[PDB]
């Protein structure tokens, strides 16, 4: 029993199981299927679930919240959604949801905080302009619907399920895709992601009590610009980087934890090196280690030649 | 392919 190679995946966590759905290989996997991964035992089991299944996607956005699982945005055969799921660990359900939802994208990030599901950026179609923040074309996306990102930060209150969106103060950072979002106390990290022509390297933090975006410039050397690299919260001081893909298109098996404390970078030792992975997943165990899943050894841009990963990697931090 | 498209 094991899950096909993927990328573009979603795995979500209670620190005990991971959940491990959608993504799509050299295309999409069969969207009925959830895998459960045990992290304690190392053994996979597979369900089929019913209700209403998402469409198979990739880049759609996930978080486990007291065991029920939501899923917002991704990419299907035909295009991006703004369509919000939830799961309760058998039976898919699709909310409809009140107020203005985001644009329909992926690739983006989201923090829980409270009763909030708070999404931010993300690549897709051109939206109502009643959505604030700011969105820019992919001009290449001309000459294959126009698409583009968005810096925009929207609150699914689970309280209600209605959508909105907070006004904030302070510098938010460029519109981006591909970027790992992380979540300690009241703190919504955001490293990297891809912008125009960079994969970059920037790291900022909204802050989910004020509603005020700040830029985080550490001391010393940084990780390199990246996007589709993993970020996750270790403890509650740390923040533990893994992989990415480069600006120059480099597949990426460095590791690093941010210590929030310090507003330090610290490069982390690993037998992971000859594994780069790029557009995996990461959930943090209990047991403080972190479970890497999916994604891609190679540059996948190049469709015909992609090495996609259905190996666990299990990083003792 | 469009689902990569943009990272």
């Amino acid at each position: 029993a094991c899950p096909a190679e993927r990328s573009g995946h979603v795995a979500v966590s209670d620190g005990r199981h991971m959940f491990v759905w959608g993504g799509y290989k050299s295309f999409y996997l069969p969207r009925e299927e959830l895998w459960i991964y045990n992290m304690e035992t190392g053994r996979w089991k597979k369900i089929n679930t019913e209700g209403d299944v998402p469409p198979s996607m990739s880049g759609s956005c996930a978080v486990c919240v007291d065991r029920v699982l939501y899923l917002f945005g991704g990419h299907h055969s035909r295009g991006n959604t703004n369509k919000f799921y939830m799961l309760d660990s058998l039976q898919w359900e699709r909310i409809d949801c009140q107020g203005i939802p985001p644009s329909s994208k992926d690739k983006l990030g989201v923090w829980v905080y409270k009763n909030k599901l708070i999404f931010f950026g993300g690549y897709g179609y051109l939206p109502e302009d009643k959505v604030l923040g700011t969105f820019e074309f992919d001009e290449t996306s001309f000459w294959n619907h126009p698409r583009g990102w968005n810096d925009h930060v929207h609150i699914l209150d689970t309280e209600t399920f209605t959508w909105s969106q907070p006004i904030t103060t302070g510098k938010a950072p460029s519109p981006r895709a591909a970027h790992a979002c992380a979540t300690v106390g009241n703190r919504g990290f955001v490293f990297g992601g891809r912008y125009r022509d960079a994969r970059m390297n920037d790291l900022h933090y909204l802050n989910l009590d004020t509603w005020e975006w700040n830029e985080l410039i550490p001391q010393g050397i940084c990780p390199v610009g990246r996007s589709w690299h993993s970020l996750t919260p270790v403890s509650s001081d740390h923040l533990f980087l893994f992989g990415g893909f480069t600006t120059d298109k480099q597949p990426l098996s460095d590791a690093w934890t941010y210590c929030i404390s310090k507003n330090e970078w610290i490069q982390f030792n690993h037998p992971y090196t000859e594994k780069p992975r790029l557009w995996h997943t990461a959930c943090a165990s209990d047991e403080g280690e972190v479970i890497v899943f999916g994604g891609c050894a190679n540059n996948l841009l190049v469709h015909h030649r992609a090495a996609h990963s259905n190996e666990i990697l299990i990083f003792s931090v | 392919p469009p689902p990569m498209a943009g990272g």
